[PDB]
């Protein structure tokens, strides 16, 4: 390509056929270059031969992120600001049932709109601001306007970072090509400066404006734009200006006190959201480190060191190419960002880091599923993006002999242990239920498997959540209750409302979900490990790294020859993990409201959303639709005419997406070619069609539109089915 | 084995290759040419070196023993030879034969291209019935 | 009387199906372009394109019409 | 009229609805608005839904049991534009939008190298070829079964 | 590597397991599989359906027999 | 500047250009006449 | 047939056109003029699996091959072993 250069046009390219490998897009017209070019429009085999730019684009296209997750939260803070419910919601919470989005009374819409709370039209959130927002040591709707724009001005700013990069004439290798600090820095100043920053905006203004919010009042009858300065005089109230101490160490007297923080670990009685008398503490405990940990260092050096026999020989040397690759210190990242974020949706449910969650159910539940998609959704990524390295990325094969080269050495192997961990499991781990059925509609419970019946006896208790709500008398120090107030010894009284959580009991109906889990987390993982590990060569195609990590299947012999591949065992390996995370949600919520989720009243005799159904029950996976699905879900088809009415109304479409599908999934290939042609024909008579030749699915492609849509069909569906069964009741 | 050393294509370990289909029938096996010590990629994935000696690698199946080519001759050298190991002898002389390199001309052996009639209008279906007796067993 | 209009129906449906898949067997095993042509059973075969068109025409129609009527009416 | 009941000028069934229903969008004994200027029920959503009293306009509308307005259309009694007025419409809107389509089309594989110059458009929407279609009178019919596409280039 | 499915050949020396499968599906494929001739298949299916009607009353007998001694009548 | 036998170009997708606005005004053809069902005529 | 995939074209020229394929095509066999006079549609086929790898490059200008073999021995599938 000219246009024609080099160096000797400014003149941009708008108007020549094509561009993207070289008997490209050919003149001669056609179709499926339309979902090439969307599709593979960021990969890397073509753009140039030569790293180089490349990372000169990731560091920009990157940056629109930021810009984006930036002009989206601003539509959030306003949103959540001047369609308001946050100040009716905040004076008045246990009471409202918050709202930021409303209509405008077109068509039929309306009916979606129903009254949430500080008196007014609109419909329900599941996504807690609101909650995040009880922060503001300030109060006020136009001032989240002003969180709003601060948000706009970090963004064009940080989005013109982007213009200040590749479209500026750029950096280059070293500057990335020497990795040396990056960590250093990131880890020591931000990991570090934020969260200790976090620290000084965190007692400093927001302990101190719920301090006293705890009670009563309505706002500016609290909490001044500025009010919380030098004027240390309302700090007085949490907490001494030190009085007789200076820059910590010890020449100091407690005859009476210990700064903020003082510990807390369970649940404010009148806002069970955990204390923040210790929020503080923790984040500044964590900066430090951080503050001292960013200051390794510059690499190879320690991990140039421990080898032994059977060892990693290449541990030594673990990468020349861990300066020179992407798609690996990628692939790397997705398994911990990802398997980083759904350790999160545990820390949340069983143990409430925002006033007011719990109590509040759907408003973080909604969460420990969203957060639950993206521990998964990223995590069959971060398998994907290392094919993606196993097949190419490097120039030559000057990474030798080493840590991998090791791995795959054994191969048929690694793989050949794990398949058989399977069928050990869902034989342990599946049938195990059917047993129940088979039996309890044959029907001789002394036989069952029962958390009863099989020998268990009225005990669940000692393991080690019974040495956790009991620790507070080792090296601990202590502070009543626990860390997480669901584990089984000692405690109750959460909250005046509704409830949270209490100790959550165990034994059988919970021993075999969590197995199931085993079961579905491990041969999800085979598909993928056996996926990325075969990736370039094999004995049924060693000739096999000679397109990509994608391509449809090399061709009907050695008897199949079809899936293979890789691209395609991260398409099977979603098609598992949908069901992953889609069983693991329908344990939490069965679980969460057959128990904890219910009721106080007088001498707290506790009424659960559901008196313990689970009981005898789950156990028979009929009452998985006996108990849940046909039992939930009632409130979805009866959903109609309403406020909420959008998920009845979604459950319906969606619930036909994924079976739209199966179409997709289920089908040839030169078979809507023979169809497309018999259109074709009919077309030409009228004459109205052949410019750019029509064209049926591009093989893969057509998976590409099974796979997508069976998630976007299949999970929406109890995205739906959820916001209809903690909305109302629960 | 070993009182018997007879190496040339260096690896050391490797669950991959050979197993016991290879003695039971047949065996299949490539062989080669080199200048200075060098680095391959390898079939049943692994890694290692050259030299010398015969340079004798044997191959479980020829579909595995040719690929050192498809990348092994994006590595320089005119000369690689794989040839078929029974549990004894021969018949199905493999890379062995006349000439060498699939795209010159010395003879015509087999393939011949057409059936009975060519790729012409065979809307014609499947005509007799199968009858011993009129020349369709080609 | 409803577990009997029923296998019959299915059945039925499930011929059908075999009724239209053996006549798909007959024009590639036996059938016979220089035997039957010019006529009628043949033209059939010639005039195909448009056939199945008019046919698809149909249930495209057929399709978004009904699925008009039934989203439309929830 | 015909085989579901008779209009608006009476339908019992049809009334019940629209008061019980609706009018329990009432419901909300007070929710406070008293002087109040944002939540809307209050004023239509009710009353454009509801000032739909015994009048609709008055449509005939033959309204079965449930009183749910059933739509013959076969050309008689009232009933005969609930198709054929809303359904030449359909049409002629149609038509007019492939007419076009059989033009910024048949106007291009010609002059010089015309492979694809319509992934980009060369007059948006054809804005040339534009009105041909209200510059429809007759046309097509007889255009199309008459020269042009004529059986020639059948 | 022995001989064996009696009908076939390709397939009766196929050293896999589809040498079974696919030995349970070719099974009422006369027409065209090594023992056809145009009278062979013709009286191939004629005594194949005469095994047939057959097996239609040894299912409406047991029909007629789980019911003259029990199952109320 | 545009005058006989056709004109310029245009991009992927105007149709976003195109199904947001025009058939955008429809739903205000759908307010002004908040309803339908059959119609009067002019 | 026992391998029959018909790729046969009418130039059966080899240069930037079509070589991949396990073992089975050793042509080159020069018919009497055919413009770069090297022709038909394989050599003995007796010896490897069933790729349609085949076409994918150099014409067939009909159909291309795949599987159609049926008969099909196990050297013929990878997988005697
Ligand atoms: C006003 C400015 C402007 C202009 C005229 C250009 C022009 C160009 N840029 Mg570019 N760029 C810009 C701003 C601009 N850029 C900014 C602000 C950034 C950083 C944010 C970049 C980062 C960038 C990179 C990495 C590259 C270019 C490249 C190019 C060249 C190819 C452009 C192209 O066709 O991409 C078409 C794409 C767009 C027009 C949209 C850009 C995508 C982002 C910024 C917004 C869209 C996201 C949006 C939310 C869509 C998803 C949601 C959807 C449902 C609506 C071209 C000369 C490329 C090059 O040098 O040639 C190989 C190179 O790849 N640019
Ligand atoms: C940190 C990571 C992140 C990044 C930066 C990348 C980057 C990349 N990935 Mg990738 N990937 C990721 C996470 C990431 N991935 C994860 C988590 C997975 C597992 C699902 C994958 C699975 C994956 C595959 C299989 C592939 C890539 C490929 C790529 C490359 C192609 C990108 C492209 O052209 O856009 C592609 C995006 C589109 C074409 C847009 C279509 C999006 C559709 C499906 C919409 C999604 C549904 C949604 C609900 C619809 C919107 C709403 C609608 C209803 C209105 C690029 C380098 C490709 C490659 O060939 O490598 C070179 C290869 O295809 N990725
Ligand atoms: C009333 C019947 C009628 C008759 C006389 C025939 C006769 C024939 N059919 Mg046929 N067929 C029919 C109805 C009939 N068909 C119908 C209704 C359909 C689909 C609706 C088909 C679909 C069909 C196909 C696809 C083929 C034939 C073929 C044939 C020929 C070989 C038979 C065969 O392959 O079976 C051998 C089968 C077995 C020995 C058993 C395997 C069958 C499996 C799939 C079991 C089926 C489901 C089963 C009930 C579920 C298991 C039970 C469960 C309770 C455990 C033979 C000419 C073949 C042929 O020659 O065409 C070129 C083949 O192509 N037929
Ligand atoms: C419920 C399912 C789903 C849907 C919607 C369809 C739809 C269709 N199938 Mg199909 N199919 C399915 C599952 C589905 N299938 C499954 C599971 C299988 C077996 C595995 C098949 C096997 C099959 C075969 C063999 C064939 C079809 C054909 C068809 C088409 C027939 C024409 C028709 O019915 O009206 C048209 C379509 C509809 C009524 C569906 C809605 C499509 C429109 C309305 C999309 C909506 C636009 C929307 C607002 C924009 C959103 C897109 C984006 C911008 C966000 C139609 C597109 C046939 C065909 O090709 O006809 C020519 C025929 O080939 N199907
Ligand atoms: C300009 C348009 C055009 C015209 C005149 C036609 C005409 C026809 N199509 Mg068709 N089609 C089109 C575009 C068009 N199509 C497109 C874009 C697609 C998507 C691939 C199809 C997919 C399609 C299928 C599957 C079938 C037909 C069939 C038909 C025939 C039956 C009519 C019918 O019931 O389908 C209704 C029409 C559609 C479903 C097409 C939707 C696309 C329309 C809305 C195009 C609108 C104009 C477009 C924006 C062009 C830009 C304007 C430009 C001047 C600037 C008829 C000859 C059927 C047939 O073969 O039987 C004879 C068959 O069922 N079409
Ligand atoms: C979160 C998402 C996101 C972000 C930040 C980007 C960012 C980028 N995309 Mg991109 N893209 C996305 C989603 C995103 N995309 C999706 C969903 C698709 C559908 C498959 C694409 C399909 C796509 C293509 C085909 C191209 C890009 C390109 C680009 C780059 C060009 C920037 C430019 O030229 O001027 C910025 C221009 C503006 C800000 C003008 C305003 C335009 C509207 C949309 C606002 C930029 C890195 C271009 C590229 O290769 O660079 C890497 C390339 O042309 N994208
Ligand atoms: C993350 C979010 C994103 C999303 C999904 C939305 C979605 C919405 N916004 Mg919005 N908005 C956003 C970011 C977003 N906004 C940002 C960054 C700003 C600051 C510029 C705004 C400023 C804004 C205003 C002023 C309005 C909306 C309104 C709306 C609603 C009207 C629909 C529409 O935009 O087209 C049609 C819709 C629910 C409208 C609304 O809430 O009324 C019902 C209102 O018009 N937004
Ligand atoms: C990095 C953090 C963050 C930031 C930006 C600030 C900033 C400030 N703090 Mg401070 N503070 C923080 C975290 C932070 N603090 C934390 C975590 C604690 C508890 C451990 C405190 C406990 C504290 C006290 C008791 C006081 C301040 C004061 C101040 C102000 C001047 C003295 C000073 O600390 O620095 C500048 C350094 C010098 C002036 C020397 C200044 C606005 C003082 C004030 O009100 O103004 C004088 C004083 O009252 N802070
Ligand atoms: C295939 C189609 C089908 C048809 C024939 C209709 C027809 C109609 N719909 Mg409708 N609709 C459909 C599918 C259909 N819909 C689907 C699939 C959905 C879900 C996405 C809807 C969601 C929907 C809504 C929310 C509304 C309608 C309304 C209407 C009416 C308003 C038309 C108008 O304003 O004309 C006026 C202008 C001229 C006649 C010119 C009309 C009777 C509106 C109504 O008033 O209820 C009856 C209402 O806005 N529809
Ligand atoms: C149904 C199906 C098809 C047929 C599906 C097709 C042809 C979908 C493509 C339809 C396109 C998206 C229609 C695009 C037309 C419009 C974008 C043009 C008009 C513009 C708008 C204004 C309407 C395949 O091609 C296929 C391939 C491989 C495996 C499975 C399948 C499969 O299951
Ligand atoms: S290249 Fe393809 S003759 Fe040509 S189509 Fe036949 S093998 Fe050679
Ligand atoms: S197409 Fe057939 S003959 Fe050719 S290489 Fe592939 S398998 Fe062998």
């Amino acid at each position: 390509l000219v246009d024609r250069d080099p160096i000797k046009t400014s003149f941009e390219q708008w108007a020549k056929p094509g561009h993207f490998s070289r008997t490209i897009a050919k003149g001669p017209d056609t179709t499926t270059w339309i979902w090439n070019l969307h599709a593979d429009a960021h990969d890397f085999d073509s753009h140039t031969s030569d790293l180089e730019e490349i990372s000169r684009k990731v560091f920009s296209a990157h940056f629109g992120q930021l810009s984006i997750i930036f002009l989206w939260l601003s539509g959030m803070y306003f949103h959540g600001a001047r369609f308001s419910n946050y100040e009716a919601w905040l004076n008045d919470p246990t009471h409202i049932g918050p709202s930021a989005q409303v209509v405008w009374p077109i068509v039929g819409q309306e009916i979606l709109n129903g009254d949430v709370g500080g008196g007014f039209r609109g419909i329900q959130i599941t996504s807690g601001f609101f909650q995040i927002w009880r922060a503001s040591g300030i109060t006020s709707e136009l001032q989240l306007y002003c969180t709003a724009i601060g948000a706009l001005v970090f963004a064009g700013l940080m989005l013109f970072a982007g213009w200040f990069h590749y479209h500026k004439a750029a950096p280059k290798l070293a500057w990335f090509q020497d990795v040396e600090s990056m960590l250093n820095h990131h880890l020591a100043g931000l990991l570090g400066l934020g969260s200790l920053s976090w620290a000084r905006h965190q007692v400093h203004v927001s302990l101190p404006i719920n301090q006293f919010l705890n009670a009563g009042v309505d706002p500016k009858e609290i909490p001044l734009p500025h009010e919380f300065i030098l004027n240390r005089d309302l700090l007085a109230q949490l907490y001494p200006s030190f009085a007789e101490g200076a820059t910590p160490f010890f020449t100091l007297n407690w005859s009476k006190y210990a700064d903020f923080l003082t510990f807390r670990g369970g649940l404010d009685p009148l806002t069970g959201g955990l204390w923040l008398t210790d929020i503080a503490h923790h984040h500044l405990a964590i900066a430090i480190l951080f503050l001292i940990a960013g200051h390794m260092y510059r690499i190879k050096d320690i991990l140039e060191a421990h080898k032994g026999p059977f060892t990693g020989q290449g541990h030594k040397g673990l990468y020349e190419i861990l300066t020179t690759s992407w798609h690996a210190q990628l692939s790397i990242n997705l398994a911990m960002l990802g398997s980083l974020t759904i350790v999160v949706a545990q820390h949340m449910y069983s143990m409430p880091p925002y006033p007011y969650l719990a109590t509040d159910y759907a408003t973080q539940l909604s969460l420990f599923t969203h957060h639950m998609w993206i521990g998964g959704f990223l995590i069959v990524g971060a398998a994907a993006h290392a094919a993606i390295f196993m097949v190419r990325d490097y120039d030559p094969t000057t990474r030798y002999n080493d840590l991998l080269d090791r791995v795959l050495r054994h191969r048929d192997a690694i793989i050949s242990h794990l398949n058989w961990v399977c069928i050990f499991l869902g034989f342990h781990s599946f049938g195990l239920y059917i047993h129940n059925d088979t039996m309890s509609a044959l029907g001789r419970p002394q036989d069952m498997f029962s958390d009863t019946a099989i020998q268990l006896q009225p005990v669940f208790a000692q393991w080690i959540q019974n040495t956790h709500a009991l620790a507070p008398g080792t090296t601990a120090p202590g502070a009543t209750a626990s860390t997480s107030l669901t584990w089984g010894g000692g405690d109750l009284v959460a909250v005046g409302n509704k409830v949270a959580l209490l100790p959550i009991p165990l034994g059988t109906a919970d021993f075999l979900v969590h197995h199931i889990h085993a079961f579905t987390i491990h041969v999800t993982v085979l598909i993928l490990l056996k996926g990325v590990l075969f990736a370039r060569s094999s004995r049924l195609i060693p000739d096999k790294a000679n397109l990509g990590f994608r391509f449809p299947c090399d061709g009907p012999g050695r008897g199949g020859t079809c899936q293979v591949s890789a691209w395609d065992h991260v398409f099977l390996g979603l098609f598992w993990m949908y069901n992953s995370i889609s069983v693991v949600i329908f344990h939490f919520s069965w679980k969460m409201q057959s128990d904890v989720w219910g009721t106080i009243n007088d001498q707290g005799v506790v009424t659960h959303i559901t008196a313990g159904n689970f009981a005898q029950s789950s156990i028979t996976i009929n009452g998985w639709l006996r108990d849940f699905l046909w039992a939930q879900a009632s409130q979805v088809i009866q959903s109609y005419g309403s406020s909420l009415s959008a998920y009845g109304l979604f459950f319906l479409g969606a619930h036909f997406v994924w079976a739209f599908s199966l179409m997709f999934l289920f089908s040839g290939r030169g078979y809507w070619q023979e169809l497309i042609e018999s259109i074709v024909w009919a077309h030409n008579k009228l004459k109205v069609a052949p410019a750019t030749q029509p064209r049926a699915l591009s093989i893969v492609q057509g998976r590409a539109v099974g796979v997508t849509h069976y998630l976007l069909g299949g999970i929406a569906t109890t995205w739906a089915f959820f916001l209809a069964r903690i909305i109302a009741v629960g | 084995e070993l009182d018997p050393n007879t190496p040339s294509p260096i690896f050391a370990g490797s669950t991959g290759g050979l197993l016991r289909k290879a003695q039971v029938e047949e065996f299949y096996v490539i062989t080669w040419e080199s200048p200075k010590e060098q680095i391959f990629e390898m079939p049943t994935g692994g890694a290692a070196i050259m030299r010398e000696g015969p340079n004798l690698l044997k191959l479980a199946r020829k579909e595995q023993c040719l690929a050192l080519g498809t990348r092994l001759r994006s590595k320089y050298k005119i000369k690689y030879q794989f040839y078929r190991v029974f549990p004894s002898g021969e018949v199905q002389y493999l890379h062995p034969k006349d000439g060498v390199y699939p795209e010159k001309v010395n003879p015509g052996r087999q393939g011949v291209g057409l059936n009975m009639r060519s790729i012409g209008k065979n809307v014609s279906p499947i005509e007799v019935k199968f009858t011993g007796k009129q020349p369709y067993d080609l | 009387q409803a577990a009997l209009y029923t296998h019959h129906q299915y059945i039925a449906g499930f011929i059908m199906t075999g009724a239209f898949a053996h006549g798909p067997i007959f024009f590639i095993r036996d059938y016979n372009p220089e035997q039957n042509a010019d006529n009628v059973l043949a033209r059939m075969l010639e005039h195909k394109e448009a056939i199945i068109s008019h046919l698809s025409w149909a249930s495209l129609f057929l399709g978004f019409h009904t699925l008009g009527l039934y989203v439309h009416n929830d | 009229d015909i085989a579901g009941l008779t209009p608006c000028k009476e339908s019992k069934q049809f009334a019940k609805r629209e008061k019980q229903a609706l009018k329990k969008l009432q419901a909300s004994l007070k929710l406070y608005a008293d002087d109040s200027a944002p939540a809307l029920a209050i004023k239509a959503t009710m009353e454009k839904t509801k000032k739909r009293f015994d009048n609709y306009g008055k449509y005939g509308l033959l309204c079965g049991s449930d009183g749910l307005p059933h739509l013959i259309v076969s050309g008689d009694q009232r009933h005969w534009g609930e198709f054929i007025t809303p359904g030449i419409l359909f049409l002629y809107i149609a038509g007019w939008i492939g007419w076009v389509g059989r033009s910024y089309l048949i106007a291009i594989r010609d002059e010089k190298k015309p492979t694809q110059k319509e992934i980009i458009i060369d007059v948006p929407l054809a804005s040339s070829l534009l009105f041909r279609g209200f510059s429809w009178p007759v046309a097509a019919y007889r255009e199309l079964l008459n020269g042009e596409l004529v059986d020639n280039n059948f | 590597a022995l001989r064996i499915p009696r009908f076939s050949q390709g397939i009766a020396q196929d050293p896999t397991t589809r040498r079974i499968w696919f030995g349970i599906a070719t099974a009422h494929d006369f027409e065209s599989h090594d023992d056809i001739t145009e009278g062979r298949l013709y009286q191939n299916i004629f005594a194949s359906h005469f095994g047939q009607l057959a097996i239609i009353f040894l299912w409406t007998s047991g029909n007629l027999f789980h019911v003259a001694w029990q199952g109320n009548f | 500047m545009r005058d006989f036998k056709t004109y310029l170009s245009v991009a992927p997708v105007l149709s976003t250009l195109w199904f947001g606005s025009l058939a955008g005004l429809l739903i205000e053809i759908n307010r002004f006449f908040p309803d339908a069902l059959t119609f009067p005529f002019f | 047939m026992s391998h029959s995939v018909k790729i046969y074209d009418t130039c059966i020229g080899c240069t930037q056109c079509v070589r991949a394929c396990p073992t089975d095509v050793l042509e080159m066999i020069p018919w009497g003029g055919c413009k770069a006079k090297q022709i038909a549609s394989a050599p003995r086929t007796e010896d490897c699996v069933g790729c349609k790898r085949c076409e994918s490059a150099c014409p067939t200008d009909f159909l291309s091959v795949r599987v159609y073999l049926w008969h099909e021995t196990t050297r013929s599938m990878g997988l005697a072993y």
